[PDB]
DNA sequence: GTTGTGGGAGCTGTCACGGATGC
DNA sequence: GCATCCGTGAGTCGAGG
RNA sequence: CUCGA
């Protein structure tokens, strides 16, 4: 049997450590800072920054799911990234 | 009147009344002399010339002679090894400890190769490997850790007869067993797990004439062995002959012991086949029962069953012999390839170096020192720990018996242990009876038998000629006792004397019948046990506990020798090897907190470096301080500096405390202990504890970790104590949770949270994407950073594969005595501290002197250890000093022993040896003439009691209390180490249950018996919760945490993951298990919240 | 053994060298002996837990009129106190009204039989009583509260959800490490092993005939009913003869020609409980086993209430062995539960079986697999395509369901609670 | 009768006896036979993996032999070796000499995972390790009430950590919940007050091993104590067989409402004065008390 | 929901053993010593047992939660939570 | 592609019991 | 007809390395 | 492996 010493000592060098119920449950909670920073932007440009940055869709699929042309999607992307970097630049640090 | 031999050793007055006719041998000789035999040093040469024959051979020389010569099957070539030589040592001891090396020396040998048909003789010096070396203190350094090789108890080779009783009619049935130095054995002729062997089907006799056997000639007994032990092959006439000739006559396969051959020839005849004939005659004439036996050519052997635990038939293999056997294994594994290469290659072109592969010998030595059960992490809580550890004898391990195949008769004190293995010092737990410690004066002999010294007796005259006898030799004589009345000139005064005979029984024999006499009482004791004052007044349970607990005292910042001790503290401290000792008499030329230089008389300079705040294997603090001043003239052997638990050269494991024996408000109920807060304010029980945190940056799948001070989103203030590297700064005070060495570990992109994904996208973050794997300080720990060591792969620092960097932070902490800590006296009287009272409400004497420790009365009488009470009385005597009134003569009570004990100054150092020293009458006498305090007030009356005030109310306690001075040790069991709690932590990847152990921030185990208890209460929901949402429900537990944080009721519990795992294991066993609904098929087991 | 030379010193005078030496023998031997005794006690407690943990209270009263008679006194012209009223009479519930001959009804049936009740019964001259025990309890699954009586902890009547089985296993195992003829005998009994020294017993009333020989004891009973004469094999002289042949006769050692009743021990020693089962009946095997076990714990200063040992003994007799299947599918010579055998009804005779065997023969293959001999249990379960109802409390523990005991009972776990109207108002 | 029991089971079960012979072996998920690397680059694996590796190697060798049409004796040897290796994988040691790894350690076969005190059943199903639990050495507290016990501050802070975080966010000591966690971890002085509030009337279970009878686990109301040691009421010592020569005890925090209720009502020290085995009183003056009186 | 009614055993037929399996292991290789990556068709193969990292396939062309349950064609490794590695059995054909 | 001579470490100081197996 | 040979039990919870 | 209750 691999020991708890060995398991923890391995987690000491792994990509993800042995996580706690506390860590999980708190991860499930919303990050108020970034949630507030997102709620500021117009829900259209923010829906775009979501479909483009969080989910990583291709811009063509973003235009599809948005029912809008590609130019509008990418312009909302630029404007929203600029805005949120404005509000989240001091927050990011 | 003790310690006169050791120069500068303080004057500890001794109550003893017997002259010591023999000093303690080298308490480490058991290890040193063994290793010096293994190596063949000039020390061992002289020691064998003084007490041995003219032809000595060391362990390695013997291995080489046995191995030589490596010969070709055709006898065409021959290789011969000789002259084992050592170079100097590779690196010093402290260097090896630092670098995690193995203190060793290169081994060289002369290898002579001969081709019988070319005459070519090419001699060569071949190198065998880095042979690990024994230090001055008797240990080894392997991988930078210090280790001890514990001597092992095993049955010496020879033949042994026993008498069982058959289940038929309780008939007396004899049996025999032959244990060889090497090879297989046999019994009666059953051989090698093949019973149903008639003794007469392989060759006045009562049953030998009755053998039943139906055969004639030599081919029947030759074929029956091949048909009864070599199966899986037809019955042949040549293969059986070959096996029979290579079984016992062949010396390569069957290794006839040297000790074994000596024992057997002593059992049958002065000068194989002769042995087997004698053994058959022995079994026959033992089934009869005759006293002696006459064998062809041999005579004078008593027909008797042999005892398997007797120390004349039970030997121990010291470190030298264990190493020798491992070396023999490596050497045979090498000889194999040596012959296997002699075959293939051409002659006259093969040099000793070409056909000698040392890899197996190196691997053998390495495996021995790294995996053997007899190479143990050195117990070094304090000097006494290590001293006893080296002198220890255990019966478990490879070659001995099994911890489970060892019954109760193995663990029983045999009468032959007298003076060889102490009967008190042994563990209380499972290993009880299996691990003993060598007696003080005992000494191992060339054959592995433990000998002990006795004074020779000539015509009822105790001489000064000492002689060392083994268990056998001793049994054959009559040994007087040490406390036997003797007049000057060595003459027994009483008409007869009490003595011990071979039967392990005592007798009262006329003086002219005595052969030898004990060298001194306590000859049967071990070092630890010999340090318990008033041992004879303590029951063996509490005395065993006292020895074991002395071996657990933690070194204190300042050490104070016991006010009342045995005579052993000095010699124990010195032999232990934790004090600096002047190797050569000279004059102190310079002294510093760092080193001590002595200028010998012949102009030589010697200097000693003081171990300063060294961490020991168990966290105790090894810290030496010099006790010499510049210009002091020091003699050889004088103690130069005190070690961890030493004071002016004496073992000081604890402190002298003012004790009052009386129940105090229940706070010392049921073995608890009450301490005066002085012991905190004045650091009387304060100790230093040094831990070593370690962390390495290595190569991962997603890249390579990096030790960096730049850690993700950490407050600049939190790193305030980190240097530029990310390593904490020396002298920084670290609380639990602080960073010690910053480290980041490459994190994958799939692991980035949605929050982190967006953060790195919008602000155009880089592609580092690391995780904070920095080394933080664990719970319940704090202290100043003593030290920092660091090893870089960049530099020429050797590390394992894929390990770039490695840093070690050494953190020290000062532990004050606290509630929960475990104290104990030398008499097995242990207890945890229940409460530490303010000095003001501690009961105090007439002069306001508040007691230091309150020991509950209810604990003394049933434990049968009044030794502590006698010690308290004598300790108060020593703390106050005394003057026996000599005017008009010396009172009768003080007439017998007292010589320079008639008076003594306050704080006098006295020793009461065991089985000698302080007598009850003399104790009471001293108690009568206590000196008074400053104001001429006698505070402790002639009973050893004194009035005391209640420091709380002010009123005096109605009755006199026994107050005195007792030696109390701080045992290494402290709350700071044992407190532990957990709300939630890491789980096991296999069972998905919380990890176990404080070091891993584990959870407590709710065991099967605990679930029984819970059920008995009917606490269904508590049991379910304990077993589902606190252990295994991987979603239930996160739900529970989320619900507690948000003030919501605890959810309903799910399914233990361990059950799913059980199902999976069953399935992997080809068992089709299935969970079913009320009326249904098998149930199966196996986003919106995030977007919100 | 003992050394012919004693320790003449007191630990105050200080022991001489050799006295201390010899005393270490005893000290260390005792330490190791406790080391082993703790493990033996532990294994016995574990087997008890396993064989008994499925025994919970489920009804308030089975209303049965069965019970056991407990001696409350013996009379000598003043009455003695019954030797162990503390463990067999106290804390019971009275089965039949106990009235003193020519007296009022001193105690009513269904009472607690506490200290005042026992004292009143004793003052009135009640020399004995008949109480309800789990041995004679009539409930099908487990035991009824009233047959069990007072809960030793709570002092009141046991509640309907108690796990009296585990509490009995504990009450019996906790004092195990005090047994220094001992714990071995307790195990020999609970496992129902044919005793080492087997003391045969009379198979039927009649007249006895002894026959002496050189270490040969030959007994023969001529039955009073005229049936064939029962011949018992020769016994070595090591077994002295029992000391009751008193049927209006010699109240002393067994002599040839004495009248022997059916259940009379013939020679000193211990008797095979299976023999008494087949000769005197199951309710007699229960009494004998409880008393024999209690003997050991009594010879060591351990007051274990009889009801715990009865809770254990009950689970040794719950099955019967089928001689002839008859009209049923039950294989002969197979151990079948008594209710599973009564409902289906079939030559079913009572059978005694040890706690280990009784446990390994349970209806929950999961329980068996987790108790002992995992390999064999699992193989047989796979072959016989067994199905575990998941009804034992150990099973639920394994699967993470509320154990069916205490607060896990159905009536308790599904309670509905709403505030009354009068309180909801204010 | 014996040889009939098994045949009748096979008949009535619908389990074709053919199962007893296998043409395909099942392989357990890797997570249940994990692999890791320790300090030193070396790797550690479960015995299972090694037994599976031997089985698979011998199976591939048998395939390669069958293809090479080798002597019947060679292929028979390979088949016997395959059978032996599968027997090891299943119940190693049961037949022949057990398969040994380095140091001659018999590898833990698949059957070993279910058997023994440290097998699956007894070690991981009938009892496990739990959260919200702690341990520490016990010392007599005479000033205690029979229904009380003393918990070291740090212990209680760790056990109720989520409760204290909740009450730290209720009050405005902490901005958010992450900050409440960080605060409780730094031991900021705000927590202590809050702690004594959360602990109000919240029972905890104390256990000392060995647990011989149920009184070996008893419920107490906890009060904060100075030090790193658990304070235990003296009267209960009898029940626990606990003396203060250095033993320790474990603490468990009931979370659910039913759990707290079972602790208050069922397992409350005050409610368990009497020996469940004899009815005699255990929580009774024992030595000092006795002499005093 | 922890409200099952019964639990049953029975000898597994090779049909059951193969229905369970997600793929047959063929090689003794376990992981690539250099890249610390599971050798394919080995006792740790991700093709049959599961993916080591959440939503990451073997070769890497697919690594995102966007396409859950996708079965990569280059290396044939389903893109799902690695939890299945504790519940996906393999098999060996004798 | 392998072509001169060729049996290994391991218990190995446990006990008490019950029931296939095997001659 | 049974005598041996084997295979199963043999306390719990804690700490290091 | 040693040690604690
Ligand atoms: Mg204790
Ligand atoms: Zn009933
Ligand atoms: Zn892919």
């Amino acid at each position: 049997q691999i020991t708890d010493w060995q398991l923890a000592s391995n987690a000491e060098h792994s990509s993800t450590g042995l996580r706690s119920a506390e860590v999980e449950a708190l991860e499930a909670l919303p990050d108020t800072e970034i949630k507030e920073a997102l709620q500021a932007l117009p829900e259209e440009f923010r829906m775009a920054v979501y479909y483009a940055d969080v989910e990583g869709f291709p811009y063509k699929e973003i235009a599809e799911i948005m029912d809008t042309p590609i130019g509008t999607v990418m312009s909302r992307l630029h404007r929203g990234r600029r805005q949120l970097r404005g509000l989240l630049a001091d927050v990011a640090r | 009147s003790s310690n006169n031999s050791v120069p500068g050793a303080p004057n500890r007055v001794s109550f003893a009344k017997l002259r010591e006719p023999l000093e303690v041998p080298g308490l480490l000789d058991v290890q040193t002399d063994s290793f010096e035999w293994l190596i063949g040093s000039p020390r061992w040469r002289e020691s064998a010339a003084e007490r041995g024959d003219v032809n000595p051979v060391g362990g390695l020389e013997e291995v080489l002679y046995e191995l030589s010569p490596i010969e070709d099957f055709s006898g065409s070539m021959s290789l011969s090894f000789s002259d084992p030589r050592f170079d100097d040592v590779k690196a010093p001891v402290d260097e090896c400890k630092d670098k995690d090396m193995t203190y060793a020396a290169p081994l060289f040998v002369t290898a002579e190769f001969i081709n019988n048909n070319t005459g070519e003789i090419k001699s060569q010096t071949v190198f065998m490997g880095d042979f690990p070396m024994m230090t001055e203190k008797g240990t080894f350094i392997i991988n930078g850790t210090e280790r001890v090789v514990v001597s092992q108890l095993v049955r010496s080779p020879g033949v042994y007869f026993d008498e069982t009783i058959d289940k038929s009619t309780d008939k007396t049935l004899h049996s025999v067993k032959v244990i060889p130095s090497r090879g297989a054995w046999l019994e009666f002729v059953r051989i090698d797990r093949k019973r149903r062997q008639p003794v007469t089907v392989l060759l006045f006799s009562e049953i030998m004439r009755s053998t039943k056997d139906n055969t004639v000639g030599t081919d029947e007994a030759l074929l029956d062995i091949y048909r009864k032990l070599r199966p899986g092959e037809p019955p042949t006439k040549e293969s059986a002959q070959t096996l029979l000739e290579n079984l016992f006559f062949k010396e390569k396969r069957y290794d006839l012991a040297r000790v074994g051959r000596y024992k057997v020839n002593k059992k049958l005849g002065l000068h194989t086949e002769e042995d087997v004939v004698a053994t058959i005659e022995y079994l026959v004439r033992l089934h009869e029962g005759q006293t002696t036996m006459t064998v062809p050519g041999g005579v004078e052997v008593p027909v008797e069953t042999d005892d398997i635990d007797h120390f004349g038939n039970r030997r121990l293999r010291t470190v030298g012999e264990l190493i020798q056997n491992q070396i023999r294994v490596g050497m045979s594994r090498m000889e194999r390839v040596v012959r296997e290469r002699m075959t293939t290659q051409d002659v006259e072109a093969i040099t000793p170096q070409t056909l000698i592969n040392i890899r197996p010998v190196v691997a053998a030595i390495k495996e021995f020192f790294g995996t053997s059960q007899l190479s143990q992490f050195m117990d070094q809580n304090n000097p006494l720990s290590g001293l006893t550890h080296k002198r220890r004898l255990s019966a478990l391990g490879p070659g001995g018996l099994s911890r489970e195949r060892a019954g109760l008769e193995v663990r029983d004190v045999h009468p032959s242990h007298y003076g060889r293995m102490c009967p008190i010092e042994t563990p209380e737990g499972p290993n009880i009876g299996l691990i003993g410690s060598l007696s003080v004066y005992a000494r191992v002999n060339p054959f592995g038998f433990i000998e002990t010294p006795y004074r020779k007796v000539v015509d009822g005259v105790v001489s000064d000629e000492i002689v060392y006898l083994t268990a056998d030799e001793e049994d054959r004589h009559v040994v007087a006792q040490a406390n036997s009345p003797i007049d000057a000139d060595g003459r027994f005064v009483e008409p007869r004397v009490l003595v011990r005979r071979k039967a392990g029984e005592v007798e009262y024999v006329p003086s002219s019948e005595v052969d030898y006499m004990d060298v001194s009482p306590r000859q049967m004791v071990s070092v630890a046990t010999a340090m318990i004052p008033f041992l004879e007044h303590d029951d063996a349970n509490r005395a065993l506990m006292g020895a074991n607990m002395q071996r657990q005292a933690v070194p204190l910042v300042r050490s104070e020798a016991p006010l009342v001790g045995t005579g052993m503290e000095l010699r124990a401290a010195i032999d232990a090897g934790d004090v600096v000792v002047a190797e050569e008499s000279g004059v102190i030329e310079e002294v510093s907190a760092d080193y001590i230089t002595v200028m010998h008389d012949n102009g030589t300079r010697r200097t000693y470096r003081m171990r300063k705040f060294a961490r020991s294997n168990h966290g105790t603090c090894a810290n030496q301080c010099p006790i010499v001043d510049a210009g002091d003239r020091v003699e050889a052997g004088q103690v130069i500096a005190d070690g961890p638990c030493t004071d002016d050269g004496e073992m000081a494991l604890g402190k002298n405390l003012l004790v009052a024996i009386m129940p105090w408000e229940g706070h010392n109920y049921e073995d608890a202990i009450i301490l005066s807060n002085r012991l905190v304010e004045e650091d009387v029980l304060t100790s230093i504890h040094i831990e070593e945190h370690e962390i390495d940056a290595r190569d991962t799948k997603l890249g390579a970790e990096e030790i960096t001070r730049d850690i993700p989103n950490i407050s600049d203030e939190v790193l305030a104590d980190l240097d530029e590297r990310g390593i904490v700064r020396i002298g920084a005070e670290v609380r639990d949770g602080d960073i010690l060495v910053g480290k980041v570990t490459p994190k994958g992109e799939t692991e980035l949270t949605p929050e982190e994904r967006l953060l790195r996208a919008i602000f155009g973050e880089k592609a580092r994407e690391v995780r904070d794997t920095s080394l933080k300080v664990p719970h319940g720990e704090s202290g100043k950073v003593i030290g920092i060591r660091v090893f870089s792969r960049e530099d020429e620092d050797e590390l394992p594969a894929g390990v770039n960097e490695l840093v070690r932070v050494y953190v020290a902490q000062k532990r004050k005595i606290s509630d929960g800590d475990k104290l104990a006296g030398r008499h097995g009287n242990k207890g945890v501290i229940g409460k530490i009272l303010p000095v003001e409400d501690m009961p105090f004497l007439a002069d306001g002197t508040p007691v230091d420790i309150i020991l509950n009365t209810h604990g003394v009488p049933r434990r049968m250890n009044i030794g502590q009470i006698l010690e308290t009385h004598l300790g108060w005597c020593a703390h106050s000093g005394w003057k026996v009134d000599a005017a008009k003569g010396v009172p009768d009570w003080a007439a017998r022993l007292p010589d320079e004990l008639l008076e003594a100054q306050p704080n006098a150092i006295v020793s009461t040896p065991v089985f000698d020293g302080a007598q009850e009458a003399e104790l009471q006498g001293l108690l009568s003439c206590t000196l008074p305090n400053r104001d001429g007030d006698v505070l402790v009356d002639a009973d050893g009691k004194a009035m005391l005030f209640d420091g709380r109310s002010g009123e005096p306690f109605p009755y006199p209390v026994t107050v005195g001075y007792m030696y109390i040790m701080k045992l290494h069991h402290l709350v700071d180490d044992k407190i532990h709690a957990r709300s939630t932590g890491p789980y096991s990847m296999i069972t998905q249950q919380p990890l176990g152990g404080k070091a891993q921030f584990g959870g407590q185990r709710f065991g099967e018996m605990e679930c029984w208890a819970m059920q008995a209460y009917g606490a269904a929901y508590t049991l379910q919760e304990l077993l589902t949402i606190k252990s295994d429900d991987t979603v239930g537990r996160v739900k529970v945490y989320e619900a507690i944080v948000k003030g919501e009721n605890i959810p309903e519990p799910g399914i233990p993951e361990s059950f799913k795992v059980l199902l999976k294991e069953l399935q992997s066993l080809c068992l089709n298990v299935e969970v079913l609904s009320s009326d249904g098929a098998a149930i199966e087991l196996r986003l919106e919240r995030a977007a919100a | 053994e003992f050394i012919p030379r004693p320790v003449k010193s007191s630990f105050r005078e200080g022991l001489t060298v050799l006295e201390y030496f010899i005393n270490t023998h005893g000290a260390r031997k005792g330490l190791a002996d406790t080391a082993l005794r703790t493990a033996d006690s532990g294994y016995l407690t574990r087997r008890l837990v396993d064989v008994s943990q499925d025994v919970i209270v489920r009804e308030h009263d089975c209303q049965t009129e069965r019970g056991i008679v407990v001696e409350l006194a013996e009379r000598a012209p003043t009455l003695i106190r019954d030797p162990y009223i503390e463990t067999s009479a106290y804390a019971r519930t009275l089965g039949t009204d106990a009235v003193d001959e020519a007296g009022n009804v001193i105690v009513e049936r269904g009472q607690d039989l506490g200290d005042p009740e026992i004292d009143a019964l004793l003052a009135a001259g009640i020399t004995q009583v008949k109480v309800r025990s789990v041995l004679t309890c009539a409930t099908s699954t487990g035991v009824c509260a009233t047959c069990y009586g007072r809960s030793m902890a709570t002092g009141k009547l046991v509640d309907i959800g108690e796990a009296v089985g585990i509490v009995a296993a504990q009450s019996i195992g906790e004092p195990g490490t005090q047994l220094t003829g001992g714990l071995p005998r307790v195990q020999e009994l609970f496992e129902a092993r044919v005793p080492r020294g087997k003391a045969p017993i009379a198979d039927v009333t009649g007249r006895v005939r002894l026959e002496d020989g050189e270490r040969f004891y030959k007994i023969t009973i001529v039955p009073d009913d005229g049936g064939e004469e029962v011949v018992y094999d020769k016994i070595s002289k090591r077994q002295r003869l029992r000391v009751f042949k008193h049927e209006d006769g010699s109240e002393r050692v067994l002599s040839d020609g004495d009248h022997v009743e059916v259940g009379q021990q013939l020679m000193e020693g211990s008797a095979d409980p299976h023999e008494v089962l087949r000769v005197q009946g199951p309710r007699e095997v229960q009494i004998h086993l409880v008393r024999e076990v209690q003997e050991v714990y009594r010879a060591q200063g351990v007051s274990i209430h009889d009801k715990h040992i009865e809770v254990i003994v009950r689970q040794m007799l719950r099955r019967v062995t089928i001689i002839d299947s008859g009209s049923t599918e039950f294989l002969p010579g197979s151990l079948i539960d008594r209710a599973e055998f009564e409902a289906e009804n079939a030559a079913g005779r009572p059978v005694l079986m040890g706690i280990t065997k009784a446990s390994l023969a349970t209806d929950s293959w999961l329980s068996a697999a987790s108790f002992q001999e995992t390999t064999r249990v699992l193989t047989d379960a796979a072959i016989n395509c067994r199905s575990d109802k998941l009804n034992g409390l150990k099973e639920n523990v394994i699967i993470g369901k509320l154990i069916p005991a205490g607060t896990g009972i159905n009536r308790y776990r599904n309670i509905a609670v709403q505030p009354t109207e009068e309180a909801r108002a204010a | 009768l014996k040889r009939l029991k098994v045949v009748a089971a096979f008949q009535q079960s619908g389990n074709s006896p053919m199962g007893m012979v296998l043409d395909a072996v099942p392989v357990i998920p890797p997570e249940l036979r994990p692999m890791v690397q320790l300090d030193g680059g070396r790797f550690a694996t479960s015995d299972l993996n090694d037994l599976y590796r031997r089985v698979i190697n011998r199976n591939n060798r048998l395939k390669r032999l069958i293809d090479l049409g080798a002597p019947e004796i060679i292929v028979n040897n390979e088949k016997r070796m395959l059978q032996e290796s599968v027997d090891a994988l299943f119940d190693n040691g049961r037949r022949g000499r057990p398969v040994t790894g380095p140091g001659n350690r018999p590898l833990k076969s698949l059957s070993d995972l279910l058997k023994g005190k440290q097998g699956r059943f007894r070690q991981n199903l009938l009892g496990k390790r739990v959260d919200y639990s702690g341990r520490s050495v016990i010392v007599v507290g005479p000033q205690l009430k029979l229904h009380q016990c003393g918990l070291p501050k740090l212990m209680a802070l760790e056990l109720f950590k989520p409760f204290v975080m909740k009450r730290l966010v209720d009050l405005n000591h902490a901005q958010n919940i992450k900050s409440a966690k960080r605060m409780v971890e730094r031991q900021r002085p705000q927590v202590w007050d809050v702690l004594e509030e959360v602990i109000a009337e919240h029972p905890v279970l104390l256990n000392r091993a060995p647990t011989l009878h149920r009184l070996g686990i008893q419920a107490f109301e906890p009060m904060l104590v100075e030090g790193k040691a658990i304070q235990l009421h003296p009267l209960v010592c009898e029940a626990f067989n606990a003396d203060f020569d250095g033993d320790q005890m474990a603490v468990h925090l009931p979370l659910s409402a039913e759990a707290q209720a079972e602790a208050r009502i069922l397992m409350l020290s005050s409610n368990n004065i009497l020996s469940p085995a004899s009815g005699r009183p255990l929580a009774m003056p024992r030595l000092d008390m006795v002499t005093g009186l | 929901v922890n409200f099952f009614d019964e639990l049953r055993i029975g000898l597994a037929t090779a049909e059951d053993i193969r229905q369970w399996s997600y793929g047959e292991v063929k090689k003794p290789e376990t992981i690539n010593y250099r890249t610390l990556k599971p050798e394919k068709d080995g006792l740790f193969c991700e093709k049959i047992f599961g993916p080591t990292r959440d939503w990451e396939c073997y070769c890497g062309k697919y690594k995102r939660v966007r396409f859950k349950g996708i079965i990569c064609e280059r290396c044939g490794v389903e893109v799902t939570r690695a939890k299945v590695r504790r519940e996906r059995m393999g098999h060996i054909e004798l």
